[PDB]
């Protein structure tokens, strides 16, 4: 899983830096400031495989709740609306791969 | 078991963006105990990064992961081993323009050795 | 291509052309196009590479052929197997969509 | 008109025609085509009128921000010398050109309430231009809406600044997008009417087509993002949305109305015009294109004073079309190629 | 040609098969065509011959050749680089081992008769070998030049730093040869000499702030110690259990305080860096001049050793019989180039190629024309009259 992850992570991460200009500023610090709340909660769920108890993590993201809500300017709004998408599930296979490090 | 639920990111702003994006906590709003951290690779002092890494490590039962950036886990890689905790899981993101290196993976070296 | 020849291969050649009757067709531009080949020799192994690869990306269709005349008699039997029947597709096709 | 407009202004538009001949034109993009990897890019933009500087200081690795704003910078030079040159109408007028990006420079100013950023890091983040050298408002206190009062006593945009106490100010994460749209409609607005007053007729209409096609697409951009979150009240919308199209005023009052996908997409099939709906994966790539290929009107009309609006667009989307193809190179995405605007 | 001129003459080269003539002359010889053809005070030439000691396989020769012109490249980038910080340094704004001596020998008579002799190294090696030997070195003389240089800007900043506080207000300003100790009591925690600084503007504003509002500032001390004409000073002293408050009107007042020690410690730093950023400065740049020149005699003879190399590889490979050929080195002052380059390609371009007639011809690789680019495997056009940048 590590190699494959090297590249498909990196694969979504370059995505926001098209944004940037896209929309003609450093979203940087934007989406900073666009920030208040989560919403990725991980549940450390016990799977007592073969009668031990392992610490499996639920990659839960939560679509109902989104962060300070600052979205979109009107040059930029369908390129972050994939992006917080694409690169998000781009964090299933980490919660996965931390469950298999535990 | 929902004892940490928060994912600490140690990392720089650039790669930070999409975590937060995707939600990976927030600023806690009666000390600032913020559930990241914001860097500058090959720019800013490691000492405050130490220091934030004790904190999720140690003084943050609740975090759930610590994501932390190969280039800044090379960086404090005797920092990286010292706290090797499950809970606390920690998985060392390969930092952006900084490839994938396994070698920068400290639980990737222990996957090395016994093998 | 000759002069490209010229440059790459630095003032050695064996460049044997001829033009092509009956000109054919294309699908990239999609026309009755005029089309030539080509026949060249040189001691490059390996600088093949860039030879097929610059021909392919500027035209180019890959022959596996013989330096004798000997299996140009292999290449006429094999080609003419499909030949005996491919004209048929056609002819076939017409009557059934007709009726 | 015609040869009378030309009494003393003979080299302003010579100038500006020698400025607009380095852009990039098809040819060019032929290498853009050839360009795969970020080694190529560097190849190219140490050969253009981008060149050797897009490189002399950057790396070989292209990142996004520093390539646009070295591209920028020659631009900000250009166009502040043209503005000095300039005479006293078109003093003004290129100060209204400058108005639209120091509305969201301000935009960005109040928008600092949970942050009170930098005012250079702001500065840093929009365009120089829209910056004289300072602004005394943030030392009042930085809310939702606390400094509307404050920048229109500092800053000359008092007809630009729609008043945002009467509906702008509700104490919402709306607020930091609302007031920034209505500025947006209100500063649209005002140049729309300075080009139809002045600008003499050729220049008028080189304005209009482009603010038109502009403010519609603004209006369908943040009727997206409106709908890509909490949604709002269709006069709410309206004020967003500029209500003045300049192509057509009277479908984006449909969209307004509209708060589905359905009514958008019935308000915008009405237009007679491109259909940003159905068609597009990236819409900002179309409307980019599009924006291109209208404002080639105005260098199709030799006499107006459109010639340096157009080649400001053009260069500024020329540098987004490179940023465009350095990270679909980043990201190694041979596909996102060819969205490069083909007109010049 | 051309590669720098402060008092030069141009150098070029060229192919010199043996066994044709002359187009207009064919009862000439090179060394007579020229003298006879190009008019005095330039027509010379020098000669070279250098031997084949490790040939590659011929499939190997067209990537050792543009290896050979990458590194050649490179290399040439990196000794401009060389040359513009040597003159940068202003010491010597003009040639520098360029004119003057080569390796105290004439700057021509140094190269024609050196055939690459063993210098440091043997004189006879692999191309690979000769190829990696010389770029590490190189690449070692460049990482060197540049931290010094490096260190040289950080020294000239450090001065610059030690410069800027000689001038502003005092907030920090240094009061350490100007300052009396005795009107400043530190026995105790019973009156604590502030050290309150104001623009000049505001001397009645501030004599009437001490002496009609304050607590116990010891008469007959509140004045200045030094002043600069724009900003003054004050020895106010306070309680120890009331300087907060004391301060906090000063600065509603808006004064700016100094705090300080006076530490003896603080006046040797003081000395000692300047002294130290000064001197290092000096004697790093002296240092670095030698450096650079020893640094750019030695890439000197390789610089053109590899073009030599290459010619010699690429003639063979190009033509005739394997082993050698007649070849020449062009020595002649500059403002010529075209005028020679004509009758340079009119005497042997008719061999070069045998049956063509062509008015396209060029070596070189930009991406600015697709078509006619002359990159040998995309788009490439004729060219059979080598020549070389090159110059005293």
């Amino acid at each position: 899983a590590k190699q494959k992850m090297g590249r498909v992570m990196q694969t979504a991460a370059f995505s926001l830096a098209e944004v940037s200009y896209a929309t003609g500023e450093n979203i940087g610090y934007q989406v900073q400031e666009s920030v208040s709340t989560a919403r990725f909660k991980v549940r450390a769920r016990q799977e007592n495989v073969s009668g031990v108890y392992l610490s499996q993590f639920e990659s839960y993201i939560d679509p109902e709740i989104n962060d300070f809500r600052l979205t979109g300017l009107g040059r930029g709004g369908q390129q972050v609306q994939r992006a917080k998408e694409i690169y998000s599930r781009a964090v299933e296979t980490l919660v996965e791969l931390a469950s298999l490090q535990t | 078991a929902e004892k940490r639920t928060l994912i600490a990111v140690i990392a720089d702003e650039d790669t930070t963006t999409g975590l937060l994006l995707a939600g990976i906590g927030q600023i806690t709003p009666e000390t600032q105990e913020k559930n990241f951290f914001v860097y500058q690779e090959g720019k800013t002092t490691k000492e405050e990064i130490t220091d934030k890494f004790n904190h999720f490590t140690e003084e943050r039962d609740d975090i759930a992961i610590l994501l932390i950036n190969q280039h800044i886990a090379e960086n404090i890689r005797a920092r990286v081993d010292s706290f090797t905790n499950a809970f606390p899981a920690i998985l060392e993101i390969p930092s952006k323009d900084h490839p994938y290196d396994p070698e920068k993976d400290s639980v990737l070296k222990r996957v090395r050795k016994l093998f | 291509l000759e002069q490209i020849l010229w440059r790459v291969l630095r003032g050695n050649l064996f460049f044997k052309t001829v033009e092509i009757e009956q000109p054919v067709y294309d699908v990239k531009t999609r026309e009755y196009k005029h089309k030539n080949a080509f026949i060249v020799f040189s001691h490059g192994d390996l600088i093949i590479k860039r030879i097929r690869k610059i021909a392919e990306s500027l035209d180019a269709n890959l022959y596996d052929v013989d330096s004798s005349n000997e299996g140009r008699s292999q290449q006429l039997a094999k080609v003419n197997k499909n030949l005996s029947d491919l004209y048929t597709v056609l002819k076939t096709t017409s009557t059934t969509l007709e009726s | 008109e015609g040869v009378y407009f030309n009494i003393d202004n003979g080299f302003i538009e010579g100038v500006v025609r020698g400025y607009r001949n380095g852009l990039l034109s098809n040819n060019q993009y032929i290498n853009l085509t050839q360009c795969d990897t970020l080694e190529d890019l560097k190849l190219q933009l140490s050969s253009t009128d981008y060149g050797n500087f897009l490189s002399s200081v950057s790396s070989e690795s292209l990142t996004t921000s520093l390539i646009q704003e070295y591209a920028s910078s020659k631009l900000y030079h250009e166009f502040n010398y043209i503005r000095d040159q300039s005479s006293g109408s078109t003093r003004k007028f290129m100060d209204y050109i400058t108005y639209g990006y120091m509305i969201d420079n301000v935009a960005l100013m109040i928008t600092g309430t949970i942050h009170d950023r930098d005012k250079g890091e702001i500065l840093q983040r929009c365009h120089p231009l829209g910056w004289f050298d300072t602004l005394p408002t943030l030392s009042v206190a930085t809310d939702l809406e606390s400094l509307y009062e404050t920048v229109l006593v500092d800053t000359p945009l008092a007809p630009y600044f729609k008043n945002c106490f009467d509906t702008a100010e509700e104490l919402d994460d709306m607020n930091i997008e609302i007031i920034r749209n209505k500025l947006y409609k209100a500063y649209l607005e005002d140049f729309y009417n300075f080009v139809t007053e002045e600008i003499p007729e050729p220049a008028k209409e080189c304005m209009q087509t482009l603010l038109g096609f502009e403010a519609d697409r603004r209006s369908i951009n943040i009727a997206l993002n409106s709908l890509q979150s909490s949604d709002i009240d269709p006069d709410l919308k309206s004020d967003l949305l500029p209500n003045i199209g300049k192509l057509y005023p009277l479908a984006t009052f449909h969209l307004a109305q509209a708060q589905d996908f359905e009514g958008v997409r019935a308000a915008l099939a009405n237009v007679y015009e491109y259909r940003g709906f159905l068609e597009t994966g990236n819409l900002e790539d179309h409307f980019y294109q599009l924006e291109m290929e209208l404002c080639r009107d105005a260098f199709t009309q030799q006499f107006a004073i459109s010639t340096v609006w157009a080649w400001m667009k053009s260069k500024e989307q020329e540098v987004r079309n490179i940023t465009w193809i350095a990270e679909c190179i980043a990201q190694n995405q041979r596909e996102r190629i060819n969205n490069y605007i083909s007109v010049y | 040609m051309a590669t720098a001129l402060y008092t030069a003459n141009d150098f070029i080269l060229i192919s010199l098969p043996q066994n044709a003539q002359p187009v207009t002359a064919p009862g000439s010889k090179t060394d007579s065509w020229f003298n006879e053809t190009l008019i005095g005070g330039r027509a010379f030439v020098s000669d070279f011959k250098i031997p084949e000691f490790k040939i590659g396989s011929l499939d190997t020769l067209i990537v050792e050749s543009e290896e050979l012109s990458k590194v050649d490249n490179q290399i040439g980038a990196s000794i401009g680089k060389i040359i513009e910080i040597l003159q940068g340094l202003n010491e010597t704004s003009t040639n520098a081992y360029r004119t003057l001596p080569i390796n105290n020998m004439p700057v021509p008579e140094y190269l024609e008769n050196f055939q690459w002799q063993t210098r440091k190294f043997k004189l006879d090696k692999s191309i690979k070998d000769l190829i990696t030997l010389i770029s590490n070195e190189s690449s070692q003389l460049d990482a060197d030049v540049r931290a010094t240089y490096a260190n040289y800007n950080s020294a000239k900043t450090n001065l610059a730093a030690a410069e800027r506080k000689k001038t502003g207000d005092l907030s920090v300003r240094s009061l350490h040869d100007i300052v009396k100790p005795e009107d400043f009591v530190l026995n105790s925690e019973h009156l604590t000499t502030v050290l309150v600084a104001v623009p000049k503007s505001l001397k009645s504003d501030f004599e009437k702030s001490y002496e009609t509002l304050s607590k116990n500032v010891v008469p007959a001390s509140a004045s200045v110690i030094a002043e600069d004409a724009e900003y003054v000073l004050f020895n106010v002293h306070l309680f120890k259990k009331n300087v907060q408050e004391f301060t906090t009107a000063a600065r509603e007042k808006k004064f700016i305080p100094r705090e300080f020690n006076y530490s003896e410690e603080l006046i040797d730093q003081l000395k000692k860096e300047h002294d130290s950023a000064a001197s290092l400065e000096q004697s790093l740049r002296v240092q670095l001049v030698r450096l650079a020149k020893t640094a750019y005699v030695d890439v000197f003879i390789n610089w053109f050793h590899i073009k030599a190399l290459r010619v010699y590889v690429e003639s063979v490979l190009r033509y005739g019989l394997p082993p050698h050929f007649n070849i020449k080195i062009i020595a002649v002052p500059p403002k010529n180039l075209s005028k020679c380059k004509s009758e340079l390609i009119d005497a042997f371009g008719f061999l070069g190629g045998n049956a063509f007639m062509k008015d396209k011809k060029g070596k070189i690789n930009k991406q600015d024309t697709s078509l006619h680019q002359y990159a040998s495997l995309v788009d490439t056009e004729y060219e059979p009259f080598v020549m070389y940048i090159i110059n005293l």
